[PDB]
DNA sequence: ATCGGATGTATATATCTGACACGTGCCTGGAGACTAGGGAGTAATCCCCTTGGCGGTTAAAACGCGGGGGAGAATCCGTACGTGCGTTTAAGCGGTGCTAGAGCTGTCTACGACCAATTGAGCGGCCTCGGCACCGGGATTCTCGAT
DNA sequence: TCGAGAATCCCGGTGCCGAGGCCGCTCAATTGGTCGTAGACAGCTCTAGCACCGCTTAAACGCACGTACGGATTCTCCCCCGCGTTTTAACCGCCAAGGGGATTACTCCCTAGTCTCCAGGCACGTGTCAGATATATACATCCGAT
């Protein structure tokens, strides 16, 4: 029994969205910005994480490697070198 | 020459759907390339999953994850069964 | 169940809203269960199972939450979310959210009960070569009108709501908890009692 | 002390000048797992995975922010706000 | 002995043999399984009987009998899932949805 | 001398174009230009009836769905005309630009 | 000596563009809204038939057909209903 | 003597054509198309990496990191235009603030 | 077991166009990753080239077509000069 | 040229802006320029010359400008683009006409290098005039053969051989109207 | 504007360190030397469909003018957000320890490719009639200025 | 919020051409086998993913203060809309020429296939040098006092 994962979106921390906003050239941040983005990142990462899964589950795996992951962001059109 | 299409194909299920109503022919084009587009769509995901598989033949399980990875919500599940339906009756034959 | 023959002693039967089928276009939401044939037993939604498990030796109470059709790779997934058995509770939690680590022990093991579950946000898929029969699952009034007629392998009773660690009780209605699972989506329903304690 | 804005353009120029990640590893892996818990039980990820996973998610969000902040100063302002972002989200085609 | 197609084993309308002709020949894997075919063929009539239902309706709707480009562009737009899957597909001689912005109405 | 107010025409024009989908593009002129556009990558090339329909097609649905995103834009910016401004940051947004 | 074909992108006149707003429910259109989207159609168009194009001049033929701006089209992401 | 030994490149023509002849892309594949295939990736590989090089100088460094890789497609037009929908890793990106955001 | 890549070429032509600069591992599974992409985009193109004129082989003037249709401006120039160079040399060799 | 067998007699010479090169790499901002070399006396064609053809579609033969050099294009090994001149006959037997209209030529018809000059130079040089070599060109005009605009051809030739083919067509296309 | 203090930064130089470039054994994939069956080059012919022309209609485009209202500028107020500073938290690291499961191997069998005989399914062509386009006439639903 | 005017809408009548059903009639789908190998599968190796412990300290959180930015508000200029009048070239019907798209047939060139042979490139190992890190020193920049 591991202890549970909850709400564990709330650990995208407020100075770490403010730092990808300001790499991404902002200047001002509102304050309903975090939380929107919370969940803008928590849909992308399930549509990725579920094609990844579909992709492990097919190769009869219980381990996601990182080639069930380039094939997901390919597959969804956001193609990922490096790994 | 003959040029093959799904025009009586479409026409049989949409008799069974609406028995007395028809289909223009831009329609029915339509509906022959929507059905082509599918048609490459689950195919080439089937093939690049039995590509990353190390796989040599595309069984009715790449289809199955290729519908579960294109087709959104109900759309898959409904799908599947339908899939699932045909495949088990033509194994029984 | 993984393949066909894994549930050939059982069969899988959809409802809608009371009436049964034997559909295919989608309609303006299907519920699905499985029947044993052996002797006609029933598991949908909600529903408390005992299994065996075969890694702590024992048996453990679930709750069967979703249930999955048709997957890549089992064509039958069973979603269940957890019971705690008393034995996998803290004690020290238990005396210091209530209220030397052998003396709790010992207080607990002798004071609790033994038929006392006690529900967990997690799941876990289960597979029907464990299952041994339907779990009856009380509140806390029902199992006090209810002392003299106790089966120990059928009745159990269900009071508060915890985390998989053993600690942070929290009460609820468990027959509400058995009508809120099958009212709405599964997505919100292990949200929902995920967030009842945090 | 300095005017309110010139400490958020020299953090700007500092993480465009750099490539680390701006989100914490351990986190973001539970929140990975935590997703994932709802999709297949008792998972297991290399560490190249969730990697894999975080450098896609962190540009993905800077691309959108980027996007956000056009969409903010198109409507002469130079502050981002929710429905920035959802109509970035929205011209994009994810809406 | 007497032949029998494969439609006929698996209860559909669509071509099990022309679909499995097209992925063997197809140049999409070394081998194709025998179903394959079945289960594609399938998926093809599943949503072919979707779209041709909701353009149906939508061809009843204005009293027409025979199926317009336009009713299949309302049915798929009006649809989540299938709009979500012609997503990137150009529907000709479809037209577009009744839509009207909430500030552009009189006042 | 009855007289509908600024906006009543342009707003019945909408529910009018909404409701068809017959091309609003002139055919001839649009054949002409496509064909323009072409002789620059081969001299003397010959099209189709179907392939410069299929070209209206595509380019009609291509500018209606860039005029949506342009009217979102402009509505963004608390205005109800769409401006050249609004139509570089919808194709910014895209990619096209 | 075919035609000349010059100026035709101003065939795409002043109502065209506004009946293709209106059906994008557009309700003002400012007055140099017209020729940036003159500009951005023969952008798209160049793009789309130079690519068909290409293809027509791969299958050695003079005359491009349907199926050749289906397949430039469904390269650039715009697949086509209704043609093949 | 291989075959990108006869036709002065750097990239396995016989790989190449082992990846076409097994890649599932059609039935048969000439002998003439891995040796352009091949070419073509070479000058990819090229523009790329001395595009990079040039950056990673410009960067006082010797070694080329994902950044200066980052750098030299996203300043290149047609590069950036060719990894549009591609997103490298360990990257960042490229300098540039909105003029309306500059301190007056 | 041996998984290849495309390292070794990689830094030949590194070493070519630049004979004193290194590259980092990172760097270099990003350009074999590079490499592995433009390969399946063109092989791709060169598929549906010679399936849409219903032949049945990738010839080099697929390639040269897919490449005039996937790589744009200027480098769709320079890489057709060389993809004609190399097969010159090819032939005469 | 189609084949590679269909330029034997000529070769292809590049050129960075004005001096020769033999060389890869895309250099920024280094536009390079092409023309070719007939080796059987060492004719040079490029952008802005103009040229004759034997134009055996129409019996006679036809009087072009070289306007753009495609390299290696998907079915001509060297497509040679060139706006089209319209005769005597298609409106002084020697002065031509300056057309919009573009066509795509084949070496095996080329003839010589025609010498095309205003109507200053034209009166210069009377006494010592070749009919099958010099010609004048005046004004530019549509196909059909009618609205004449005068314009010096020299300067036609130098903007031919500066600004890129994209730009100088429309230009040309314009200039009536 | 101009000048001093304070803040963070660009910059010079030096120091570790672990990641990178090269040496080495080897084995599995590429080359050389044939052969064969079909795909593709190439010429000949049918015929479809693309180009072009002409006349008359008129519906759409172009032009112009009054004017309503929408974009844009300037102003004012409140408050939400930026910036430091101190406190709280857990991320990161640096090891150990284990074991679940990724990965490689060696069969052996069932399933799919391949080819020959047979036919009826799906193609192309041929009418032909009714769903629908076109047009008009009267009703309904707005819109906009005011008793 | 009540009538006059103006768009649209709905229904009746007429005609038309395209959707549908049906007729042969090729050819591809089926049947019926044989044979080859892809993968199902149990087993062994051993890679690395999980779990954990404590320490350091960087990061996150909360809070005080102030300012500058967003949002509402009023005013104004001109620009775009509604509508009338004039001009134009799109459009439809019908006709003719032939260019080039298909189709067919013949030939032969080419690429898959195999067998053998060998070396190119990879897994493994090792030393060592370019970059991440650090401390300190000018230096640009900000910001308020004057």
């Amino acid at each position: 029994h591991r202890k549970v994962l909850r709400d564990n979106i709330q650990g995208i921390t407020k100075p770490a969205i403010r730092r990808l906003a300001r790499r991404g050239g902002v200047k001002r941040i509102s304050g309903l910005i975090y939380e929107e983005t919370r969940g803008v990142l928590k849909v992308f990462l399930e549509n990725v994480i579920r094609d990844a899964v579909t992709y492990t589950e097919h190769a009869k795996r219980k381990t996601v490697t990182a080639m069930d992951v380039v094939y997901a962001l390919k597959r969804q059109g956001r193609t990922l070198y490096g790994f | 020459t003959r040029k093959e299409s799904y025009a009586i194909y479409v026409y049989k299920v949409l008799k069974q759907v609406h028995p007395d109503t028809g289909i223009s022919s831009k329609a029915m084009s339509i509906m022959n390339s929507f059905v082509n587009d599918v048609f490459e769509r689950i195919a080439g995901e089937a093939s690049r999953l039995a590509h990353y598989n190390k796989r040599s033949t595309i069984t009715s399980r790449e289809i199955q994850t290729a519908v579960r990875l294109l087709l959104p919500g109900e759309l898959a599940k409904h799908a599947v069964s339908e899939g699932t339906k045909a495949v088990t009756k033509y194994t029984s034959a | 169940a993984k393949t066909l023959k894994d549930l050939q002693g059982w069969e899988i039967i959809t409802t809608d809203e009371q009436g049964n089928i034997i559909k295919r276009l989608r309609r303006r939401k299907t519920e699905h269960y499985l029947k044993r044939s052996s002797d006609g037993i029933k598991l949908g939604r909600g529903d408390s199972v005992v299994m065996h498990n075969e890694a702590a030796g024992t048996y453990s109470v679930y709750m069967i939450q979703e249930l999955r059709l048709n997957t890549i790779n089992n064509v039958v997934e069973l979603w269940a979310l957890t019971y705690l058995r008393w034995f996998e509770v803290n004690p020290l939690a238990h005396y210091r959210q209530f209220n030397p680590l052998n003396y709790y022990n010992k207080l607990f093991s002798e004071t609790a009960n033994k038929n006392e579950l006690y529900l967990t946000a997690e799941l876990a898929e289960l597979q029907l070569f464990n299952f041994i029969r339907v779990a009856n699952v009380m509140d806390g009034s029902k199992w006090e009108v209810l002392k003299g007629n106790v089966d120990p392998e059928r009745d159990f009773t269900v009071r508060y709501i915890c985390e998989p660690t053993g600690e942070k009780f929290v009460d609820i209605n468990i027959e509400d908890v058995k009508a809120y699972i099958k009212k709405v989506e599964p997505r919100e329903a292990q949200e929902y009692l995920k967030d009842l304690t945090l | 002390r300095y005017r309110p804005g010139t400490v958020a353009l020299r953090e700007i120029r500092r993480y465009q000048k750099s490539t680390e990640l701006l989100i914490r590893k351990l986190p973001f892996q539970r929140l990975v797992r935590e997703i994932a818990q709802d999709f297949k039980t008792d998972l297991r990820f290399q560490s190249s995975a969730v990697m894999a996973l975080q450098e896609a998610s962190e540009a993905y969000l800077v691309a959108l922010f980027e996007d956000t902040n056009l969409c903010a100063i198109h409507a002469k302002r130079v502050t981002i706000m929710p429905k920035d972002i959802q109509l970035a989200r929205r011209i994009r085609g994810e809406r | 002995a007497k032949a029998k197609t494969r439609s006929s084993r698996a209860g559909l309308q669509f071509p099990v043999g022309r679909v499995h002709r097209l992925l063997r020949k197809g140049n999409y894997a070394e081998r194709v399984g025998a179903g394959a075919p079945v289960y594609l063929a399938a998926v093809l009539e599943y949503l072919t009987a979707e779209i041709l239902e909701l353009a149906g309706n939508a061809a009843r709707d204005n009293k027409k009998t025979r199926i317009i480009p336009r009713h299949l562009q309302l049915a798929v737009r009006n649809d989540e899932e299938l709009n979500k899957l012609l997503g990137r597909v150009t529907i000709a001689q479809g037209g577009v949805l009744p839509n009207i912005q909430s500030v552009l109405l009189p006042k």
